[PDB]
């Protein structure tokens, strides 16, 4: 099983620097070129650069959009890919993906989950998490007033996923708010517990909020 | 340089129907030596990373359903989906790898389905919010189609700090959902009694009305 996992994303100020990592497994790392691609919220994918395989001396190439400012490197002992970003600007705010690239034969990117980078002067603000309690019954959690993105919301630690709607965050007055609804049979709540699990990585916030009648 | 362009920007198609989308390069992607077109297609479902579907213009990656077919050559390429399914909702990107790599701007595919009325639910502010001086009232309008919908808030019968958010289309039932949040100060919240979310959607000339009264909490 191939695995690519980005890390390093978060909040950084304009003019500042940040380095992302991409840990890989499940394939012969040195045989492969590796690319970085980014995606601003709601916008298209943008290829940023690659680092070639061993046969090609692990050389780098970059899009003109970031050449001179971004640097790619790799650790071939541990199979980790890196992206060094300098002189960051608002336009660099995006989800950054690593992707496995060329092996000398195939033309394809055979991707990580992505790590979100936010370039802003705003401070880190943890969310407030509030329960939403009133056949089938609908419950929810309001995740209010946080910065930067993202947050994650699960219900009963992942065991409720069907009947879940998580509403995209919207920015108002320099803070994000999102909500999530879960719909279950009335026979099961409040008989059984329903809990939303909320995380905000920027503030290392972890919240479990039980929906109480 | 190599400019990649896609068409359409977006479209909607009913389940079972055929989808056709296009990708153009400013320069031929046909490599003389290998005789292959260096053009790949990726599918990006809501909240997910892109996934490889097609490469070398027409080679379908293992695990990808047969209903996806890549075609074309040189400067012009096509991704065709036959018998589209609800789960095919996604943005589709083409990407050249002839000279470094460049993505097109994507085609957003939505799924058309039968009109569906929303299920509306309203939620009073929690005591844990009120204690800090704020009062948010939330209304969920769930599983409707089409996407256009109107929400009005009424307080003591009078129309009125509102945060609206729509989900992406659902991959299973092709509906939308939206959340509407009205936020007041506790002081203002305590001056009124009836809080009402009213949803008007083309599925009925009657608004769906959900309310609660502060005195009943
Ligand atoms: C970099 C100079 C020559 O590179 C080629 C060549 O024969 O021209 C091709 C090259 O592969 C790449 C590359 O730039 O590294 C990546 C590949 O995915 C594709 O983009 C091709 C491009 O289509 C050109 O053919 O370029 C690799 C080298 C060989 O490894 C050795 O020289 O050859
Ligand atoms: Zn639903
Ligand atoms: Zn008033």
């Amino acid at each position: 099983e191939v695995k690519l996992v980005e890390s390093g994303g978060g909040l950084v100020q304009s003019g500042g620097s940040l380095r992302l990592s991409c840990a890989t497994s499940g394939f012969t790392f040195t045989d492969y070129y590796m690319s970085w691609v980014r995606q601003p919220p709601g916008k298209a994918l943008e290829w940023l650069g690659f680092i070639r395989n061993k046969a090609n001396g692990y050389t780098t190439e970059y899009s003109p959009s970031v050449k001179g400012r971004f640097t790619i490197s790799r650790d071939n002992s541990q199979s980790i890919l890196y992206l060094q970003m300098n002189t960051l600007r608002a336009e660099d705010s995006a989800t950054y993906y690593c992707a496995r690239d060329h092996d000398g034969y195939y033309e394809r990117f055979s991707w990580g989950q992505g790590t979100l980078v936010t370039v802003s002067a705003a401070k880190t603000t943890p969310p407030s998490v509030y329960p939403l309690a009133p056949s089938m019954v609908t419950l929810g959690c309001l995740v209010k007033g946080y910065f930067p993105e993202p947050v994650t919301v699960t219900w009963n630690s992942g065991s409720l996923s069907s009947g879940v709607h998580t509403f995209p965050a919207v920015l108002q007055s320099d803070l994000y708010t999102l909500s999530s609804s879960v719909t279950v049979p009335s026979s099961t709540w409040p008989s059984e517990t329903v809990t939303c699990n909320v995380a905000h990585p920027a503030s290392s916030t972890k919240v479990d909020k039980k929906i109480v009648p | 340089d190599i400019v990649m362009s896609q068409s359409p920007s977006s479209l909607a198609v009913s389940a079972g129907e055929k989808v056709t989308m296009s990708c153009k390069s400013s320069q031929s992607l046909l490599n003389s030596r290998t005789r292959k077109n260096y053009l790949a297609w990726y599918q990006q479902k809501p909240g997910q990373s892109p996934k490889l579907l097609i490469y070398w213009a027409s080679t379908r990656e293992s695990g990808v359903p047969d209903r996806f077919t890549g075609s074309g050559s040189g400067t012009d390429f096509t991704l065709t989906i036959t018998s589209v399914q609800a789960e095919d909702l996604a943005v589709y990107y083409c990407k050249q790898s002839y000279n470094l790599r460049t993505f097109g701007g994507g085609t957003k595919l939505e799924i058309k389905r039968a009109d569906a009325a929303p299920t509306v639910s309203i939620f009073p502010p929690s005591s844990e919010q009120l204690t800090s001086g704020g009062a948010s009232v939330v209304c969920f309008l769930n599983n409707f189609y089409p996407k256009d919908i109107n929400v009005k808030w009424k307080i003591d019968g009078s129309e009125r700090g509102v945060l609206n958010s729509w989900t992406d289309q659902d991959s299973k039932d092709s509906t939308y959902s939206m959340s509407s949040t009205l936020t007041l100060t506790k002081d203002e919240y305590e001056r009124h009694n009836s809080y009402t979310c009213e949803a008007t959607h083309k599925t009925s000339t009657s608004p769906i009305v959900k309310s609660f009264n502060r005195n009943e909490c």
